[PDB]
Formats: structure tokens, sequence, C-alpha cells
């Protein structure tokens, strides 16, 4: 069974913006 | 495991304040993105929207990776929709919650396009039309739910949406579901006083307008008024819809109650079956369903799915699921994550992914 996996900001492939 | 699935991740994506303790946030919505060409169904399609607290992240359900992540300070999001514009393909990405705006992301180019300042209260749920892809219903707080033309993309991405109908609600509304053989016609609605129908054809001119039929699913006082929090069509004709402390989800017909009415404005409809689901007094459990595989599915208070293959009971007392997919407590900072609630579960068309959302900072993904 997987465990839950942290993804912070700096985990994200990209952001979107305004 | 008669369904064959197996866990694949289990994502902590919309913590607060970026903090690997958050395992708290609630997580709200979710929908698979279309195909990337015209044409395509998307049946397989991989990737997925999420919401909650001030994030929506899009997710590669294969790897886990968060390939996209829009965050808005002071917001709450409470839905995601996606809808395939033609430009060349654009997936739009609509997200809303707290603030009453609806955020129209172009997710690929990596920025919010426009916003539509919709309600002065709470955004619970939004859809696209099936079929008119620029049309987008907002179901508030405020007991409306407006019928949104959020136009072509100007050549700077800006969008200039106007509004085509306000349909008036005794109710808040939760779930919306267009009614699958005329999906720009008549709109389903779970409130929180019941379900009803609402005339959304255009070329009738009134522009304000209350429930048309007003649904009645059982003769006892003890759930008469109560809320529908889930409602998905099975397939194009067979609805499936649930309240809360019934331990029931009602599988009926369009056809046969549609055609029953007449001119009354509440309607009992013809149940065609009935599913034996948890028996929790707890609200906002939403069903969803899989039509190509004859599935409902509904998340519980425990963090089981409920699994329901309905071909066979459709095809000729509580029928029992046919799968219980129980929480499989994976560990967060070492430690089994025992207890959670799953809110939402939302498949891919052609179910091999699987998404279960949790009260726990949670994006569970499973894979068939």
């Amino acid at each position: 069974v997987p465990s839950v996996q942290f993804v912070g900001d700096d985990d994200v492939l990209s952001h979107i913006l305004d | 495991n008669a369904l064959h699935l197996e866990p694949l991740h289990f994502l902590q994506c919309h913590s607060r304040n970026n903090s690997p303790k958050d395992l708290e946030t609630q997580l709200w919505a979710c929908a698979f993105e279309p195909a990337r060409e015209e044409g395509h169904s998307g049946a397989t399609s991989q990737t997925v929207a999420t919401c909650g607290g001030e994030a929506v992240c899009v997710i590669d359900c294969q790897t886990g990776l968060v390939l996209h992540k829009y965050k808005v300070p002071g917001e709450e999001f409470f839905s995601v929709a996606w809808t395939a514009l033609t430009v060349k393909r654009w997936n739009m990405l609509a997200a809303a919650g707290l603030r009453g705006m609806v955020r129209l992301l172009h997710v690929r180019a990596g920025f919010c396009c426009s916003v539509i300042r919709a309600h002065k209260k709470a955004i619970a749920t939004l859809c696209f039309s099936p079929t008119h892809e620029t049309h987008l219903f907002t179901a508030s707080y405020d007991k409306r739910i407006i019928l949104w033309d959020i136009g072509v993309p100007n050549h700077d991405y800006k969008f200039q949406a106007s509004q085509l109908l306000t349909l008036n609600c005794s109710s808040v509304p939760l779930r919306l579901c267009p009614v699958a053989t005329c999906p720009d016609s008549f709109l389903l609605a779970g409130c929180e006083g019941g379900c009803g129908c609402w005339d959304v054809r255009l070329d009738q001119p009134q522009k304000q307008r209350v429930c048309e039929v007003n649904f009645v699913f059982s003769g006892d006082s003890e759930v008469s008024g109560q809320r529908v929090d889930g409602l998905a069509f099975v397939n194009e004709d067979v609805v499936a819809s649930k309240g809360s402390g019934q331990g029931t989800i009602y599988l009926w017909s369009w056809s046969q109650t549609w055609a029953s009415r007449g001119s009354q404005s509440v309607l009992p409809v013809v149940i065609l079956a009935q599913l034996q689901w948890s028996p929790t007094s707890l609200a906002y459990f939403s069903l969803s369903t899989c039509p190509d595989k004859n599935l409902v599915l509904c998340g519980d208070e425990e963090g089981s799915v409920w699994i329901y293959d309905v071909e066979h009971l459709l095809k000729q007392t509580l029928q029992p699921p046919t799968q219980i997919l129980k929480w499989p407590q994976p560990v967060a900072l070492g430690q089994p994550v025992t207890k959670t609630m799953v809110n939402t579960v939302v498949a891919n068309a052609a179910f091999t992914y699987l998404t279960a959302l949790t009260d726990s900072n949670i994006v569970s993904i499973w894979r068939r």
C-alpha cells in the first residue's frame, strides 16, 4: 500500500498565475 | 475485489500553509480532463483536477505528479469543472467556491484567463453543458442557479461572460445534473430540500424560472423534504440519486417519470430499484457513475467506496453493492491514517482510474 505522498509548492511542476 | 482495483497514489497536495502536517483540509471536488484533441472520447483520461482549501491541483494519475497548481489566498474552492473549447482545442478549467467567483484557468498556458463575479455568496457547484461547451451553470448559496455563456476568448485570452437564465431555488442547490437525453432543455439539481427539474430551454422567453417539477422519492414523512446530495445518470434514462440518513441510493427512470408528469409541480419518481448504502446520517456524500461500465460509485463516512454494477439489476428490497473498497489506511508521517471520510468519488469514463477525495487532505488514486 503506497504511503501518503506530500506534495509541497516546490514539488508542483508548474504554478498557474494571474 | 471483483473490479480488480488497486491503490496507486495517496497525494497530500492541498495543504494549508504548505504543511506536511495538514491531514485535515477537506477536498471538495474533482474532474477528469477531456481529451486533448477534438474527436477523441477522453475515456482513458489520466489527468484530474482537484480542489480543496485555497488550491486547485491538476494531477497525473499515473505518476502522481502535480502538473499544475493554482492557489488563491483567502479562497476556499468547492467545485471544478472542465470544458473543451474550440479556438485547436483549449481545455479550460473552471474553479469556484466561497468567494462566489468563477476563475477560468487556461491550464496548459499556465494562467487564469478571466474571473466572473457570478454570485455574492459561495458557489456550491459548477457544471458545464455537455453539448454547448460555453454554457456554464453556477449553483450558489444565494439559492440561485445561473446559466452563463462564457463566450469565446478574445485574442488576448480574455472572456466576456453573459447571463442566459436565472433558476430560482427554494433551498440551497448542492448538485447539478443536466438531463442526459436533453441536456440543454432540462436540468436536475439536488438541493438541501430535495431534487428538482428546471426548464432551461433558451427558446422559452422567461429569464427567471422557478422549478418546473419537484420530485418525491418516499412517502415516509421521516424523509420528506430532505436533501438530495448525490445525483447522476447511470445511463441515458436511469438516474441515481440519494440523500442522507436513509441508507439508500435510488435508481429511477427519467422517461417514465417525466411521462407521468402532466402539469403536476410535485411528482413521485418512477423507482426502478433501491441500493443499500451506508446508514450514516452525515450529509454531503455525493455519488457518481461510470455509464460505460454500468457502475454507481459512492464513498462513505468510513472512507470506503461502495461500488454497484447495476447492469443485471436494470435488465431484470435493497440491493447490495458489488464491492466495498475499504479505506486502505496509508501511512502518513510514519503512522497509518486509520480513519477518513470519502465525500466524492469520480472515475474516468473507461474506469481505468478512480479518484476518491477525503476530508483528510488526501487525494486517493486507484487503478484498474
